[PDB]
């Protein structure tokens, strides 16, 4: 995958999996 | 100097192309994890432009049934069902597992089985 | 210094914070939509590493059960219950409500209100 | 608010619902 959608990918992700 | 110019002009379409990249990575994902809960929980939830949380059964009766919570203010998660067509129907839930046993998900979790059974084929 | 690359700065401050505010603004509403999903159906809901979906009830007994759900199919979504420690320990139930009446929904109400019932007021 | 703020605030509020 290219390089900003990796970046992108990572920060979303994060946000994806936090506790509540 | 041209320099600057060169520089400042990769820094220009690189910060263009990461928006982009969020802007369609973002809509891709909350569309596949909204239907997600939609398909594990069986309620459609999404953010009323009231900032207040509408929900929507997979076993709804009829078209527009719907319940309503407010989030009390940001600090902690206590919420209050507000007065939909729907909420009139459903007293006894509410006293059962709202007011006697103060638990949404118990609510949710009841109303479900209710729906669901009463979904027939004739 | 020159209108060219004080333009060019203008333009990369522009979609600096139209990137920072957009990463900021995602996470603050993606935070209330899973916190609301929380309080409201009692299941916290992630996306996983692989892609799957984790779902860890309000009332767990201990604090890494949970159920991991992977979509089968892109076109609408069916999703198949995988296998964790937790799990094993709910066949009743998936015999019930997932082989038999083929309802997520149905099953996840009746696991909160087994669990919700298993909390101690002490 | 202020306007940049408002552009990414109209993206994201659209597919919050629907």
């Amino acid at each position: 995958p290219t390089v900003h959608t990796k970046e992108a990918l990572g920060f979303i992700m994060n946000m994806f999996q936090a506790p509540t | 100097s041209s320099k600057e110019v060169a520089e400042l002009k990769k820094q220009v379409e690189s910060a263009e192309l990461k928006n982009q990249r969020l802007k369609e990575v973002f809509q891709t994902k909350i569309q596949e994890f909204r239907k997600a809960c939609y398909t594990l929980t069986g309620y459609q939830i999404d953010i009323t432009t009231e900032n207040q949380y509408r929900l929507t059964s997979l076993y709804a009766e009829h078209p527009g049934d719907c319940l309503i919570f407010k989030a009390t203010s940001p600090s902690g998660s206590k919420m209050q069902l507000l007065e939909t067509e729907f909420s009139h129907t459903v007293g006894e839930l509410i006293e059962v597992h709202l007011r006697r046993q103060d638990s949404i998900p118990a609510f949710l979790s009841s109303l479900t089985l209710e729906l669901f059974s009463r979904q027939t084929v004739a």
